[PDB]
RNA sequence: UGGAGAGUUUGAUCCUGGCUCAGGGUGAACGCUGGCGGCGUGCCUAAGACAUGCAAGUCGUGCGGGCCGCGGGGUUUUACUCCGUGGUCAGCGGCGGACGGGUGAGUAACGCGUGGGUGACCUACCCGGAAGAGGGGGACAACCCGGGGAAACUCGGGCUAAUCCCCCAUGUGGACCCGCCCCUUGGGGUGUGUCCAAAGGGCUUUGCCCGCUUCCGGAUGGGCCCGCGUCCCAUCAGCUAGUUGGUGGGGUAAUGGCCCACCAAGGCGACGACGGGUAGCCGGUCUGAGAGGAUGGCCGGCCACAGGGGCACUGAGACACGGGCCCCACUCCUACGGGAGGCAGCAGUUAGGAAUCUUCCGCAAUGGGCGCAAGCCUGACGGAGCGACGCCGCUUGGAGGAAGAAGCCCUUCGGGGUGUAAACUCCUGAACCCGGGACGAAACCCCCGACGAGGGGACUGACGGUACCGGGGUAAUAGCGCCGGCCAACUCCGUGCCAGCAGCCGCGGUAAUACGGAGGGCGCGAGCGUUACCCGGAUUCACUGGGCGUAAAGGGCGUGUAGGCGGCCUGGGGCGUCCCAUGUGAAAG
């Protein structure tokens, strides 16, 4: 994926798990588990009271920090949400939502995003039957999200959707467990995320 | 269509040509206020029908020499220096702002 | 003469003409009298062809002589067709 | 749908007020670092100087020749001489060289922008329409002969063709003078008089094609004029005598002091003349909530320039970048008499500079010139090259993996940190290998058909064996800035007003979160910083959106000129103002 480097070490300065790196994030070894302060020399200090500038400025990294996008294409996509019609912290999430690397991790080809990224760079990842290996490709209503054909039987690919059986997924979304197909139905709305992030003090953020 | 313009005769003394002072009005670009500037043309006159204080049209026409592509087209009033007087004092006061003294 | 020729107007291994009808001296893509259509030479699209025979004519009528392609594209459109 | 503020004057406070930071931007440059690709972009300085190659030609369907062939005739044979055909060379003649390409030196201007005017005009080639091309004559190159020069070349003598020059004719028509009429600044018509046309060539020859002439018109391109708009200094206030106007003339496609003779005495200026400084203008671009500020690279339009200055010739068009003449500076050749040159075309050199690229591939595509065509020429252009210079995409891995290795590291010595980070397990598989392999190209052309409409056929790729598709396949670059406050991030040690930091506040004179290193941390990541410069914040020139008792700011007072401003009622006009319609507002953005 991006970035490269310790993950749990953000989620431990994010003070929130991420939920990025599949397995681990669950089992008593997501170091948030016996281990919920921040990195470095310092984690157990007692912490100063933040400032106003810092609680927006962890805020938008909690939320890059998730769908593990560079600060280029993260500010990219708000600038575009920003002059798009719609309360920009709903369309910002829309977008981040749409992209492709991030729509494999929700449908379950993916136990991370990271994961996903991978996938679809290495072309294991079809939209409506064509090989797209782009992780910033942006999904629209009525894509067909298919593991590719010839991936189908790779020992991580049956794992992963064998783990898919029974369990649900996004209402926004749709998959079928057989085909490896799924559905990107329509763009998530804000009741539709449960984000540990205030959107309201990213778009604050960017207007420093 | 060639222009026409309204101003008042301030020079007579050129032969077949007098000098129409056309004013005009507009609000300032930045400021807003209506501010009035204006300009002398030398207007045609072949029978030298028009003197001082003359209100005539002016219309654009095809050079006659150098500073004269205008001919005077018609008179819309007569007699009045009151107009001819603002432009003659006006050109008297530039005695007094300068480095010389002129008892403007 | 005044011609009916193509302007390039794609982008590097894009090209996209567009069939205008300007002064022969000019820039091939400079400032043109008229365009006419377009034209998509990789055919990208179901429509890379477009002409509108009316004013073609208009130009042929007066003057306008077109390039060789031009030609070959306007007539692909029916412009001189008479049938 | 659009507007965030912060630090810093005091012991402390409020205010005033400057400085400074956070944001965005750039034809960038510099430092450390540096993997792939697409698309853009790259002398901003000395408009300094330029080696070399290339950057405009093309027509044998306009003409006659020279040189080198091949072949056929006249003849009993030779000499001699006639014809045909191929190549080649220039010449005459024509169309192009006034475009395309470059640069912004100059210019503060009708230069540009915008809206208009031309009864004051031009426009090669293209399109439509009308009429026409009968006869005669001439010369100069080529070539041949001779002369002067080192060369550049130059002088003379002789011959010759034409779509070259001239004469006579026809006069559709058109031009000019005078008159009349309609219009009304030189527009249109008409009458007499005068004046003016032409070129020939080719065959799928006894017609058809290419072309010629005069005229009316179209289309396109352009000249000239006018209103309005277009930077700084008033420590620049007066300027002007071709100056301002008139008459006549010259000139031009055309108006005009455009130029000239003569006459009048004018014209311009504080609504900023004249003078000085700076500057190509615009569509736009950057910034800004907006108003506005700044700007004009790239692309598109206009202008201007082609070593500096002047000038005109030829042309439909030039006062002509790769045409001509002269003066000047300079380089070069020189038999010193005298000559040859001008990359602000592409590429490249050299100089200057902090700094800006390949002496590349192709004319396959689009566009241009010339040709009936074949086709030739196109450093326009289409491409590739170099540079993180900009933008976008992408990689250096993915999942599992200890209450947690080693080292480093801090330690209240018990532990704490780096760290799931690593090792390691498994999975995928950038690179790279093999295979296939493009779109961009269908026209011109030729056949059928009328050299038309329409139908049919063939040739043609620089990029490139590149994109893309398929198979195989290795875990496989990371850096830079920062951590006193503003401003996200703290500890040890070294140093001791030193060495040094420092954008502004300020740090350092022995326990320094501010220097240097280290561990750790924050930020961003193929980049990160720095310097410079523009807009913002800065209502810090305030039109929106500020002020002057004591903070900077009321003129020492008055009189009064221009100018600005102006009570109540009615009426006309309708300039300002408002409304409707309509034209314009290129493309790109
Ligand atoms: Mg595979
Ligand atoms: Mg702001
Ligand atoms: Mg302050
Ligand atoms: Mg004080
Ligand atoms: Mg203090
Ligand atoms: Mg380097
Ligand atoms: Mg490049
Ligand atoms: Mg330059
Ligand atoms: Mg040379
Ligand atoms: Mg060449
Ligand atoms: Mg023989
Ligand atoms: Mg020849
Ligand atoms: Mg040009
Ligand atoms: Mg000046
Ligand atoms: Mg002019
Ligand atoms: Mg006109
Ligand atoms: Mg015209
Ligand atoms: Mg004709
Ligand atoms: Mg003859
Ligand atoms: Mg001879
Ligand atoms: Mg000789
Ligand atoms: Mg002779
Ligand atoms: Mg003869
Ligand atoms: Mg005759
Ligand atoms: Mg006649
Ligand atoms: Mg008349
Ligand atoms: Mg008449
Ligand atoms: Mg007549
Ligand atoms: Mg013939
Ligand atoms: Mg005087
Ligand atoms: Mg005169
Ligand atoms: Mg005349
Ligand atoms: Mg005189
Ligand atoms: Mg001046
Ligand atoms: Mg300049
Ligand atoms: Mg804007
Ligand atoms: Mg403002
Ligand atoms: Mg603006
Ligand atoms: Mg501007
Ligand atoms: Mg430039
Ligand atoms: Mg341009
Ligand atoms: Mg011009
Ligand atoms: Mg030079
Ligand atoms: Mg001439
Ligand atoms: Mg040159
Ligand atoms: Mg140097
Ligand atoms: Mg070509
Ligand atoms: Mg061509
Ligand atoms: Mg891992
Ligand atoms: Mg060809
Ligand atoms: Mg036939
Ligand atoms: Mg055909
Ligand atoms: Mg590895
Ligand atoms: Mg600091
Ligand atoms: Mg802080
Ligand atoms: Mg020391
Ligand atoms: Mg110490
Ligand atoms: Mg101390
Ligand atoms: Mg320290
Ligand atoms: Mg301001
Ligand atoms: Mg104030
Ligand atoms: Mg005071
Ligand atoms: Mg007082
Ligand atoms: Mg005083
Ligand atoms: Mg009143
Ligand atoms: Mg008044
Ligand atoms: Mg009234
Ligand atoms: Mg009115
Ligand atoms: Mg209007
Ligand atoms: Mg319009
Ligand atoms: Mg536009
Ligand atoms: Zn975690």
């Amino acid at each position: 994926g991006r970035y490269i480097g310790p993950v749990c070490r953000l989620c431990r300065r994010e003070g929130v798990k991420l939920y990025l790196k599949g397995e681990r994030c669950y089992s008593p070894k997501c170091a948030m588990e016996r281990r919920p302060y921040p990195p470095g020399q310092h984690g157990q200090k007692r912490a100063r009271r933040p400032s106003d500038y810092a609680v927006r400025l962890r805020e938008k990294q909690k939320l890059r920090r998730i769908y593990g996008i560079s600060e280029r294409q993260f500010r990219n996509l708000f600038e575009e949400a920003s002059k798009k019609k719609g309360v920009t912290g709903s369309v910002f999430l829309g977008l981040l939502e749409s992209r492709l690397d991030n729509v494999v991790y929700r449908l379950g080809f993916a136990v991370s995003r990271r994961q996903a990224r991978q996938l679809v760079r290495h072309g294991h990842i079809t939209v409506n039957g064509r090989r797209v290996d782009l992780p910033s490709y942006r999904v629209r209503p009525g894509d067909e999200i298919a593991v590719a054909e010839k991936s189908r039987n790779l020992e991580l690919i049956r794992q992963n959707l064998e783990a898919m059986k029974g369990r649900k997924v996004g209402p926004w979304l749709s998959l079928d467990v057989e085909g490896m197909k799924g559905k990107f139905l329509r763009l998530p709305d804000r009741e539709d995320l449960a984000l540990p992030v205030n959107e309201q003090l990213v778009i604050e953020f960017y207007s420093r | 269509p060639k222009k026409v313009l309204t101003g008042v005769v301030v020079s007579d003394k050129m032969q077949k040509t007098v000098t129409v002072l056309v004013e005009r009005q507009f609000p300032h670009p930045l400021y807003g206020k209506v501010i009035k500037r204006s300009k002398k043309y030398l207007a045609h006159d072949p029978e030298e029908k028009y003197k001082l204080g003359d209100v005539v049209e002016i219309i654009e026409s095809r050079p006659i020499s150098k500073r004269k592509r205008f001919r005077v087209l018609r008179l819309v009033e007569s007699g009045r220096m009151d107009l001819v007087e603002k432009y003659l004092i006006r050109r008297q006061n530039y005695q007094s702002l300068s480095k010389r003294g002129g008892k403007a | 003469m005044v011609k009916i020729r193509l302007a390039r107007f794609g982008s590097k291994h894009n090209p996209h003409y567009r069939i205008v009808v300007t002064d022969a001296r000019r820039k091939r893509d400079g400032k043109y009298i008229e365009k006419i259509g377009y034209y998509d030479p990789r055919k990208t699209t179901p429509d890379w062809l477009k002409v509108d025979v009316e004013r073609a004519r208009y130009w042929l009528s007066v003057g306008a002589q077109p390039t060789d392609t031009a030609r070959r594209l306007l007539r692909q459109a029916g412009v001189f067709r008479q049938e």
